[PDB]
């Protein structure tokens, strides 16, 4: 499980 | 089909559940982002119940700058989460 | 676990099920790429046959020289595939 806006590429 | 063939129609099927919703029926606004994360991907991602979350999620996503997220742009999104998980068998 | 979290256990699955069987178990190589092609997509790509067709492909898919694809090059791949399919299904 991680945090969404973490989310980069 | 195989397993990855049938996970592509998933894939396909969930987007469409979501973006159907409400709006432009093609695309997620943020409220449907927001639905398909927090009841399709509660394993993967901390629920969001902060609108700033969604917004930075958005923005992450949003690569033509409309607001939303189309399918093209939802499958980065798909490649990233997943890419995530995989660190787990690195 | 969602249907969407099933899909993406999935593709991790095919991934190694095929990244695993010679050489770097986390790569694949054009062996590996074509096997899984031809035997896991073989409804959605026409079948490689010729050689000339896995240098395409692996050469469009290989972005850091090493002439193999990695997992987040095989994202790439699956969701060109996916996008491909999902363009069948607009109307
Ligand atoms: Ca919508
Ligand atoms: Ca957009
Ligand atoms: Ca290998
Ligand atoms: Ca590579």
């Amino acid at each position: 499980r991680t945090e969404a806006w973490k989310v980069l590429s | 089909m195989s397993e990855l063939e049938k996970a592509m129609v998933a894939l396909i099927d969930v987007f469409h559940q979501y973006s159907g919703r409400e709006g432009d029926k093609h695309k997620l606004k943020k409220s449907e982002l927001k639905e398909l994360i927090n009841n399709e991907l509660s394993h993967f991602l901390e629920e969001i119940k902060e609108q700033e979350v969604v917004d930075k999620v958005m923005e992450t996503l949003d690569n033509d700058g409309d607001g939303e997220c189309d399918f093209q742009e939802f499958m980065a999104f798909v490649a990233m989460v997943t890419t995530a998980c995989h660190e787990f068998f690195e």
